């Protein structure tokens, strides 16, 4: 996951 | 500008992220939104106008924000769906399982299930803890956008995922996305907001  | 939740907003003329939900603080206008999407006091501009300005935030370890608008913003109870609008009812929290949908500029409308509570993302700022996860997909852009049932109950603000390539999550199967938000619930009370339902 990554910010969206 | 008229405040729904979904749309695009920018953040000191450079990011973009998308409006959460409508909120009031006394007598205080605002909207709620991922709080990666800016630093206290950074402009929000909606169309080129300029909105407000960011009040608070916590990210990383949580991912949220409000934003404080100048009198003229008009605050509207409801969430985009394409040209049309689900009305905000409440924030009663939903189980594993429900159905749920979000909102945002990148991806539009998108709706899928709840398939876990309490996840932990690590992002590159750090790790952000209780955040639930759904299966909607969700692009780069979505972030801070609704999470919202069909019924109107709020769930919560986009806040990242398993984005691919492509920037989103929408090119590769249900069972394989991860969509986290971060739950409102906390967010209200953390700041003493009240939402704008209808």
């Amino acid at each position: 996951a990554a910010p969206v | 500008a008229n405040i729904v939740g979904g749309i695009e907003y920018s953040i000191n003329n450079a990011s973009l992220c998308s409006v959460g939900f409508s909120v009031t603080r006394g007598a205080t206008k605002g909207f709620v939104t991922a709080g990666h999407c800016g630093t206290v006091n950074a402009t929000a501009r909606i169309g080129g106008a300029v909105v407000g300005t960011f009040a608070a935030r916590v990210f990383p370890g949580n991912d949220r924000a409000w934003v404080s608008l100048t009198s003229a913003q008009t605050l509207l109870p409801r969430v985009a769906n394409g040209s049309s609008f689900v009305t905000v009812r409440g924030s009663t929290e939903a189980a594993v399982g429900a159905a749920v949908c979000r909102s945002g500029r990148t991806t539009g409308y998108q709706c899928g299930t709840i398939t876990a509570k309490n996840v932990t993302a690590n992002y590159a700022e750090g790790a952000v803890r209780g955040l639930t996860q759904g299966n909607a997909c969700m692009g780069r852009g979505d972030s801070g956008g609704s999470w919202i049932t069909s019924a109107g109950q709020a769930q919560g603000v986009a806040s990242g995922g398993n984005v691919q390539s492509n920037g989103n999550n929408c090119g590769i199967p249900a069972s394989q996305r991860s969509s986290l938000f971060e739950r409102l619930q906390p967010i209200l009370s953390q700041y003493g907001l009240s939402l704008v339902t209808g």
